[PDB]
């Protein structure tokens, strides 16, 4: 959720 | 027998191998996406022991010519852990370093982002996203003031450049967690295997970009959890995202 989602 | 090995982030490993059919010798490379950069030394199962910057000249029937680059820098496989980044923080990547700085962002108030040197095309890997391994669950159970350079890596891996790391004087072997966000990205996040930092992720343009373009990415956060909504991202993050909504041209 947070992290980014390539 | 030369052997080359393509990832398909466009890398490869080449060489002779040796009776068993492992990449192992003192003439062996790693070659970037440019097929012209390459790291040339002692390599052992295709793991870099001692790589040297090097110029990959001509190739002839599969045969590799190489020619090592001025400088005495060395690098070898280096993998991150989830609390060590690397060995030599401050040994910076030298295809990076030919492709993208770190400048104050042209977006208001966004600290450093990341600019090309150079005018390169489409589908041009340019910056690398390396950072200590850790879990979703610890990312995703914690303040979102930790997490600002997470990225997933895949479904058991997020990489992040905790602080101090986040800063360039600390840790400047990579610098992917320096481009800023963007819902009109020129690049996007991309997989990459790197002979020094393993398994990570790229930046590698939507499209051609030109020499002191700023580099931008979607981060690509949760605009609509199943757990109720409010986009799950920072408050930047969520203003953006009004002020994108706004002014799109439908
Ligand atoms: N479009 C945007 N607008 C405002 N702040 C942004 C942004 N994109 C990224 N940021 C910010 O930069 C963060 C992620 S890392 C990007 C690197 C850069 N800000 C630097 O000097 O470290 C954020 O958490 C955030 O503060």
């Amino acid at each position: 959720l947070k992290s980014k989602k390539g | 027998g030369v052997c080359w090995i393509y990832y398909p982030d466009g890398g490869s490993l080449v060489g002779e191998v040796n009776e068993d059919g492992e990449m192992t010798g003192e003439k062996i490379a790693y070659v970037y996406p440019d097929e012209r950069t390459a790291l040339y030394g002692k390599f052992i199962d295709g793991e870099m022991i001692e790589g040297k910057l090097a110029t990959l000249m001509s190739t002839e029937e599969g045969r590799p010519h190489f020619e090592l680059m001025p400088g005495n820098s060395v690098y070898h496989f280096d993998k991150s852990t989830s609390s060590c980044i690397s060995t030599n923080a401050l040994l910076p990547d030298p295809y990076e370093s030919e492709r993208v700085y770190v400048a104050e962002s042209l977006i208001s108030s966004a600290g450093e982002g990341l600019f090309s040197k150079v005018a390169v095309g489409p589908n041009t890997v340019m910056s690398f996203y390396n950072g200590v391994r850790i879990t979703h669950q610890e990312v995703d159970s914690r303040d979102w003031a930790l997490n600002g350079n997470t990225l997933s890596l895949d479904e058991e891996t997020v990489i992040d450049v905790p602080e101090p790391y986040n800063h360039v004087s600390k840790y400047c072997a990579s610098l992917g967690h320096k481009a800023n966000h963007s819902f009109t990205p020129n690049c996007i996040y991309d997989m990459f295997v790197h002979p020094r930092f393993g398994p990570i992720k790229c930046i590698r343009t939507l499209r051609a970009v030109e020499a002191d373009e700023e580099l931008t990415v979607a981060y690509g956060y949760d605009h609509s959890p199943p757990g109720k909504s409010g986009p799950e991202a920072p408050e930047w993050y969520q203003v953006e995202l009004k002020a994108f909504q706004a002014t799109q041209q439908k």
